[PDB]
């Protein structure tokens, strides 16, 4: 619809008068006229919103009783107002006519015809006009007609450059919500309740991605509202203009100032909450109102005294110090509290604090009388141009000071105050002390510093200075001096085949430096030197192991050396070997992008370009200290936010980049990448965000942890996406790297026992149900079935393999006492042998044993087991009725669990020794050293675990003596009813690693060589049913972890059975790192 | 014998020259023409004649035991050389006239030094003769950068500019050490400096003009040996005292004075490179400094410096 | 303080499954107003390390302690639907710690029977115990646990008999698991014959002989069938702490035989 407001701005110096004037034609005094509405914005006081927070029209005022003078302070202003929009239209007006002969007006005509009007660098004054007094005249009906004509052929000019008039249509819904906006009373007028705002009237501009933001920015800038936009109170605090303006600027009258004492005042006058009073003062320096000094301090550079106090300053002689000159036509409104904000960081030291002082106009820095810093502005006579004055003193750390000031000045400059990039650069200089300074520009100085040549006086040879005395920022003499670049050891050509590459620094070579492998670059005829220092401040400063560090600078030709990466960029190892990118390597190169992620972040850097193209690899060797770096710190790989291309980035725009680097690695093919050569789709999938599952659409390998953990990074909204902290954190995990799979099972079902196929899948028990139920799954497509085979609930499974036969049966135990035996070449063989007297409680097994839970023990004969009905080759009766078999285990001796027993048998199933354990209660605790054996394991020592015991007995086998116990309770006691302690199975790698389960969702990796432990893996599922070593169909060794997810769920867990040696390594990887990364820091 | 010795009240000194056989020739720095004064250490008497049109930039006493006769040479800003004989000061001789201004002097031949950085050589017996020619002239430097240092400590070690010349039997440059590469330590300024002062003895010590360091080079490497930080041993001491090295003297037994712009004089233990003592408040600003030996045979520093009112100061300071 | 309801907070315990705790019963209709005053004189006493004062919360009959996650003690009174029957109850976890302040508040319970009943030994006790964690209790007579400790079997399910139990477990106090290390009776040192050549004297508990206790003559007090089990732990509680060269030491306790070894001299 077609909107008819328009702001007007109405701005001049103190004592215009002009606030009567608009008075008569119909901080800031703000109200709208409709005539066609105007915002009129009556700037009357010096509210530097013009510059802090800068469709409108320009009302300049000045007094023409004071004359030219007056018109010439109105440069600023309207240099400021062409800096931040050209094309507005501006109306100049002169007042008090009636007490200013027409001398002055003809004068003022004169200077405005000459200097004004027709002058480039001033937004093209419209039109202009003078009037006698404000209260009224025919020059003011006059300036109204031009004021209305003139704002409707601006709108008619934007519609010429913008494509928008003064009855420009906009979408009727933001118009509604500047009405909802009018439409409110609040207190303390934050307003946050905004997204309920939008709920109240319906749900308009539902693209809270895309017309959420453009409602906003409309409301900035048709003056409705006020963002903040990195603040904390900006996104979700929308400030009213009137409260804004007000309290800041009274704030400034209410020139140091304790932070304290200005929270006491704030306190009594507007109670905020003190969340809101550290975003106060954070604004106070945003809008240029006050800077912090100490923590405790405010400078308030308004009001500061304007009368430069008096400094003595140690050093006369010419030869004694070294001064820089800048002119300008006119200083830049806010050029100086700008300067001084910046300024005030200084320090010859950051490689006692100073003696500080402030003019308004100036800083001084003492320090000491080694090294000190004068910044201030001076005029002198027949020079209309204003300028500073930079004076240190000539020596290393008065040129470090100096080398800190005019960066901070010329990039003060490139940011605020472009257009003046005027400026004219002097240095002074003599060639006799005593005598008068001498003026040259750095342009010409830069001329000589090319030939490396002194500075000779024309007329007379005798008379040289050497260039660094006058401008030692010229050549580099402010470097550190670990970069300073030994023309000894760099050693390269320019040659056409050692072109690297280039860009609009120059090029880039390859070239070697203490003979080792480095790029250089090289600024060529490009703006260099201001280039160059740009880069070198950047790249100072930043000293982390994944970054590509400075191997030394030099200005005698202009280059960075840098470090080179030996094997190039991981885009094309992912188009080049696979072979080389194996899931350790893939690991440590996420490892190693994430850290320089946390690193720039902490530095407040946005990255804003993550991709294969930018990972340089310096070694594909797996197992080294430094394998990935970010290149070039400080396309179609874009975050949905920021490729609306209406909002700012920060560091979730870069996590998101990050996750997709990620999905990249996944899937070794680079198959989004192969996408971008179909950049139609490739860009806008991206930005639906709807990418396929890496696994089933590119078929790969199953990687758990990393796949959520891309879904995780990979989130909508960036409110709810991980920091870049968090990510390295959960990168920085054994159990991601060693986790291999996780299979759930369906709702409600109930395993009891596993068996997996030693040749890929798992012959399942049920206990969920009262009846013999056999499942089974396939561990490669995760398919899942399940019958009902026997009467009673299976207890036990086991594998009859005879290759020599070729088939293979799975012996089923269960309450009953029968042992159904099937064929797993045919389901329909299916068989039962002699039932037992009881129910069976272990099977194992060459011969299969058959533990019941009257304490016999059935052997039967290999082959025999076919036949059905067939009885068993021996029994013995080992324990009794009440204490059953519950363990056979073998690492060709027997040796296994009856009751509190332990028993072992001969070839012959004889009984070699039967130890009581009972006695181990002399140590420990009685009722768990008095318990039923639950496992069995069998290596140099017996690792006995007993039902409901927290702790593992261990055995001297050859001495039938208690050797130590393991308390599992104090392990996960020094970790901070979950923690029953409860010991559930034993399982033994022959590496050292011991794996114990327990009665939470824990699992205890101890070193069998110390009886130590190297970790505790948690949280895995609620509790640990059992554990089983197994070798895949890929010839794998993995732990199987059956484990209880209670809703009743449940699940299978495969785990890399070198999990042990990756917790250790992982460990040590990191800790190196660590130390190196302090060395960097610390060497600086 | 620390004899404090005065001159007339804004008497300057630009040169000066101690016979070693007691009495000093000094150049009237403070007038506009070349005048030599003369100072009796014996009376503590002091005269002036003047001796040439533009100023005394150099003195050097020229001797012929063999002849029973000396001379004292007057290099002058004009380039000419007058030649004076100290037993008769009206038996004056010319040496040809150099292409620039004499900086320096050394005397057997006589070394002269100019601004244009050519070394003159004239053959002792020369000086008898008036519209002498010089028995060889070294091309060295140029307008831009004069030769100043003439430091024998039997090769001639040359300052010219930024580098360090060794001077053959047959004058040849034996060696030729540029200093500009010691920017990578010190400070650029101070190292991109003309050379004034070269001491002798297992190294070099460079003094060069407004510096607060003194460079110490390995003459058997060409290699940079170490720095002596000046202003350093005045931030020990608790715009008088900039630091900047206004000369080197050097006693065989190690011990450098470093006179500075200031009051202190420097006291340095050259085998272990260590501060030895600090001369206090000697002058407001000292000139030069010459290691003599005075007509009872005492080992003395003939310190000259101001007390500005200018105020020559010569203290004959007890080694 | 006295002045306390008999409020008892809704306190969520660790070891929340029947496995994972031991319960003790002490049954009698009225344990008249002043019991547990004096009870908790003597409850507030316990302390594990004696063989830490924790956020213990009075319930004026009974108290919480709370002591850690690992080992707590609660004890105080009961009584449930159709049950009028008062009865103490005594809660705390499945292991030796837990072992060890029950059995010191059991002792402190007794003690209390002496002295607030002195003469009534009513109060019944009860071992609550059940063979699968989230099923039903049931309760032992002491006098026929003790029995059974005679055996020293597991309680067997005569009709299950794959249903056992490790009686220490219902009856923590029952067995000496609870003692300072250094004086569980070993029972492969300890040669005693028990023939009345090894006599030294007796007592209202029995008769005093002697054994060659890991090689050492030892005196040897038989609690022989006059309060077994009972009179011992509680001349081991008397034992305890007790330090001087003037008094007979003790050289392990036992449990299993009832027979106190002690220094001989």
């Amino acid at each position: 619809v077609p909107y008819n407001r328009m702001k007007l701005m109405i701005v001049g110096n103190t004592g215009s008068g002009k606030t009567t004037l608009l008075q008569q034609l119909m901080g800031i005094d703000v109200k709208d006229w409709p005539i066609l509405v105007l915002n009129v914005w009556d700037f009357a006081g010096r509210e530097e919103f013009y510059s802090t927070h800068p469709r409108a029209l320009y009302l300049a005022v000045y007094d023409l009783s004071k004359g030219q003078a007056e018109v010439d302070a109105m440069k600023p202003w309207l240099f400021n107002i062409k800096a931040r929009a050209s094309s507005s239209p501006v109306i100049l007006v002169g007042t008090h006519l009636d007490v200013s002969d027409e001398k002055q007006r003809k004068a003022c005509m004169s200077k405005i015809t000459k200097e004004l009007l027709n002058k480039r660098g001033f937004p093209a004054i419209r039109d202009y006009h003078f009037v006698n007094a404000t209260e009224e005249s025919d020059a003011l009906a006059k300036l109204r007609k031009t004021i209305i004509n003139e704002s409707l052929n601006f709108k008619i000019r934007d519609q010429l450059v913008v494509g928008q008039l003064i009855p420009d249509c906009y979408v009727e819904l933001e118009k509604i919500i500047l009405s909802e906006r009018k439409n409110v009373p609040i207190e303390f007028p934050v307003i946050d309740r905004k997204r309920l705002l939008q709920l109240v009237r319906e749900n308009q501009l539902q693209l809270d991605e895309n017309e959420l933001p453009h409602a906003v920015h409309f409301l900035n800038e048709s003056g409705v509202l006020l963002h903040f936009q990195a603040l904390q109170l900006s996104d979700l605090y929308f400030v009213e203009p009137k409260w804004l303006c007000k309290i800041m600027a009274q704030i400034l009258t209410v020139g140091i100032i304790s932070r304290r004492d200005v929270e006491k005042f704030l306190s009594k006058k507007r109670k905020f909450p003190k969340n809101y009073m550290s975003q106060y003062f954070k604004l106070l320096e945003k809008f240029q109102i006050a800077l912090p000094i100490g923590e405790e301090y405010l400078l308030v550079p308004s009001s500061l005294s304007d009368h430069r106090p008096v400094i003595e300053l140690p050093h006369c002689e010419n030869s004694e110090i070294i001064i820089r000159l800048y002119e300008m036509p006119y200083f830049p409104m806010g050029f100086w509290s700008r300067l001084i904000n910046r300024l005030l960081e200084i320090s010859p030291y950051m490689l006692l604090r100073p003696n500080r002082m402030y003019w308004r106009q100036g800083i001084y820095l003492n320090w000491s009388p080694e090294a000190y810093c004068l910044v201030g502005s001076e005029v002198l006579d027949n020079h209309p141009e204003s300028f500073l004055k930079i004076t240190v003193p000539s020596c290393r750390k008065g040129c470090i000071l100096l080398g800190q000031v005019v960066d901070h000045i010329d990039s003060l400059m490139e940011e605020w105050f472009p257009g003046l990039l005027l400026l004219k650069k002097w240095a002074l200089y003599s060639f006799n002390d005593g005598e008068e300074h001498q003026k040259i520009l750095l342009d010409d100085l830069m001329k000589k510093a090319e030939e490396g040549d002194l500075l000779v006086n024309p007329d007379q040879p005798r008379l040289t200075i050497p260039i660094s005395q006058i401008a030692p920022d010229l050549i580099l003499a402010d470097l550190p001096r670990n970069i300073m670049l030994n023309n000894d050891e760099l050693e390269f050509e320019q040659a056409p085949e050692f072109l690297l590459g280039d860009g609009s620094f120059g090029s880039v070579y390859r070239a070697a430096y203490e003979g080792e492998e480095v790029a250089v670059k090289i600024f060529n005829k490009h703006t260099s030197l201001r280039l160059l220092r740009q880069e070198l401040v950047v790249l100072c400063h930043l000293h982390h192991p994944s970054l590509i560090s400075l191997l030394a600078a030099g200005i005698r030709p202009r280059m960075l050396v840098m470090e080179l990466a030996s094997k190039g960029s991981l885009d094309r190892l992912l188009q080049q070997d696979k072979a080389s990118l194996t899931r350790t390597l893939q690991h440590r190169i996420a490892l190693h992008v994430a850290d320089g992620l946390r690193y720039l972040h902490s530095a407040m850097i946005i990255y804003r370009d993550l991709k294969p193209h930018n990972v340089l690899l310096f070694t594909l060797y797996p197992n080294a200290a430094i394998i990935a770096k970010i290149a070039d710190y400080g396309p179609g790989f874009r975050a949905p936010e920021v490729a609306r291309g209406n909002v700012i980035y920060n560091q979730q725009a870069d996590v998101y980049s990050f996750g997709l680097l990620l999905y990249d690695i996944l899937t070794t093919g680079g198959r989004i990448v192969e996408g971008l050569k179909f950049p139609n789709e490739f860009d806008e999938l991206e930005i639906q965000g709807k990418l396929p599952d890496p696994v089933k659409e590119y078929g790969c390998a199953p990687w758990p942890m990393v796949e959520k953990l891309i879904k995780q990074c990979l989130k909508e909204n960036p409110q709810e996406r991980p920091t870049s902290a968090q990510v390295f954190d959960i990168l920085n995990s054994a159990e991601l790297v060693c986790l291999t799979r996780r299979i759930l099972l369906p709702k409600n079902v109930i395993v009891e026992c596993m068996v997996a196929t030693h040749h890929a899948s798992i012959w399942l028990g049920c206990g969920h149900t009262d009846r013999g139920q056999l499942s089974f799954l396939d561990l490669n497509t995760e398919g899942y079935t399940s019958e009902e085979v026997a009467d009673s609930r299976i207890l036990c499974l086991a594998l009859v393999h005879l290759p020599v036969e070729k088939e293979s049966w799975i012996v089923s135990g269960t309450q009953s006492g029968t042992l159904l035996v099937i064929n797993t070449e045919d389901g329909k063989k299916r068989h039962t042998l002699e039932k037992m007297t009881d129910s069976v409680t272990c099977l194992y097994c060459n011969f299969l044993l058959v533990g019941t839970a009257d304490g016999k023990l059935a052997i039967f004969e290999d082959k025999t087991v076919k036949l059905k009905g067939a009885a068993p080759l021996k029994i013995l009766n080992i324990g009794n009725v009440s204490t059953p078999l519950m363990c056979l285990s073998e690492s060709n001796v027997m040796w296994g669990g009856c009751g509190t027993k332990i028993f072992s048998f001969s070839n012959d199933f004889t009984i070699q020794k039967l130890i009581e354990t009972r006695t181990s209660q002399l140590f420990s605790y009685a009722a768990f050293s008095d318990s039923n054996i639950i496992t069995v394991v069998v290596d140099t020592a017996l690792y006995i675990a007993k039902q409901n015991s927290p702790v593992v007995e261990v055995w001297d086998k050859k001495t039938e003596k208690l050797c130590g116990l393991i308390d599992c309770v104090h392990f996960l006691r020094e970790v901070m009813m979950s923690y029953s302690g409860r010991v559930k199975t034993l399982c033994l790698q022959k590496n050292t690693a011991l794996w114990i389960g327990t009665g939470g969702g824990h699992i205890l990796l101890l070193d069998l060589s110390t009886r130590r432990l190297i970790r505790v893996i948690y949280n895995f599922c609620n509790s640990v049913r059992v554990m089983m070593t197994a070798q895949l169909g890929s010839l794998k060794n993995v732990m199987l972890v059956l484990g209880y997810n209670r809703e009743i769920q449940s699940c299978l867990t495969v785990w890399d059975i070198n999990l042990p040696h990756e917790v250790q390594n992982l460990e040590k990887h990191i800790e190196v790192r660590k130390e190196l990364a302090e060395k960097m820091r610390r060497t600086s | 014998l620390t004899r404090r010795i005065l001159l007339p009240k804004n008497v300057i000194v630009e040169c000066m020259v101690a016979t070693h056989h007691a009495s000093i020739w000094l150049g009237c720095g403070h007038t506009d023409r070349g005048q030599l004064s003369f100072l009796d250490l014996n009376t503590e008497g002091y005269t002036s004649e003047e001796v040439a049109d533009s100023r005394i930039l150099c003195l050097a006493l020229v001797h012929l035991p063999v002849e029973k006769e000396s001379w004292i040479v007057s290099g002058t800003q004009s380039g000419t050389l007058l030649v004076i004989n100290t037993e008769d000061g009206k038996k004056r001789h010319t040496l040809e006239k150099m292409t620039d201004s004499v900086t320096c002097l050394y005397c057997n031949f006589l070394l002269v030094g100019t601004a244009d950085g050519k070394l003159a050589i004239f053959e002792d017996k020369t000086v008898k003769l008036k519209g002498a020619a010089p028995l060889k002239i070294l091309n060295i430097g140029n307008v831009s950068t004069p030769l100043m240092c003439l430091s024998e400590s039997n090769v001639m070690w040359g300052g010219c500019g930024t580098k360090i010349f060794s001077f053959s039997n047959d004058f040849t440059i034996q060696k030729l050490i540029e200093t500009r590469t010691s920017q990578l330590f010190s400070y650029a300024a101070f190292s991109d400096s003309n050379i004034i002062t070269v001491v002798v003895d297992t190294a070099l010590y460079i003094a060069k003009q407004n510096s607060p360091v003194v460079e110490v080079w390995d003459k058997k490497t060409e290699k940079l040996c170490g720095l002596i930080d000046c202003v350093h041993f005045l931030r020990e001491v608790m715009m008088s005292y900039s630091g900047r090295v206004k000369t080197l003297c050097l006693q065989k037994n190690t011990a450098l004075w470093i006179g500075t712009g200031g009051g202190h004089i420097l006291l340095l233990d050259l085998s272990t490179r260590r501060l030895i003592r600090v001369i206090y408040n000697f002058c407001n600003s000292v000139r030069v400094m010459m290691t003599a030996q005075l007509g009872s045979l005492k080992n003395v520093m003939l310190v000259l410096g101001y007390n500005r009112e200018i105020q020559s100061c010569l203290t004959v300071w007890d080694i | 303080p006295s002045s306390l309801s008999d409020h008892r907070p809704v306190i969520e315990l660790p070891h929340c499954e029947n496995s994972e705790i031991i319960i003790r019963l002490y049954e009698m209709p009225y344990f008249p107003m002043g019991f547990w005053s004096r009870l908790i004189n003597r409850l507030l006493e316990i302390s594990p390390y004696m063989l830490l004062r924790p956020n213990r919360m009075y319930w004026r009959q009974g108290i919480y302690l709370n002591w850690s996650p690992e080992a707590y003690c609660l004890v105080g009174s009961e009584v449930l639907d159709n049950h009028p029957e008062s009865f103490l109850k005594i809660t705390v976890p499945s292991c030796r710690k837990g072992c060890i302040l029950l059995g010191q508040v059991v002792d402190h319970i007794d003690s209390l029977m002496e002295e607030w009943f002195p003469g009534l030994l009513l109060l019944k006790k009860w071992a609550l115990y059940s063979f699968n964690d989230g099923e039903e209790h049931q309760k032992i007579l002491l006098d026929d646990l003790m029995k059974k400790a005679e055996e020293g079997d597991l309680l067997v399910n005569p009709d299950q008999p794959r249903l056992t139990i490790p009686i220490s477990q219902i009856a923590p106090d029952l067995i000496l698991a609870d003692l300072p290390r250094n004086i569980m009776l070993n029972n492969d040192e300890l040669e005693f014959e028990q023939a009345p050549e090894f006599l030294l004297g007796d007592g209202s508990f029995g008769s005093v002989y002697r054994a060659a206790y890991e090689g050492e003559e030892v005196a040897v007090k038989i609690f022989n069938k006059h309060t077994s089990l009972r009179l011992l732990r509680q001349e081991l509680v008397v034992l305890c702490h007790l330090h001087h060269p003037s008094l007979i030491s003790l050289l392990a306790a036992g449990i299993r035989p009832r027979m106190l070894v002690m220094e001989l001299a």
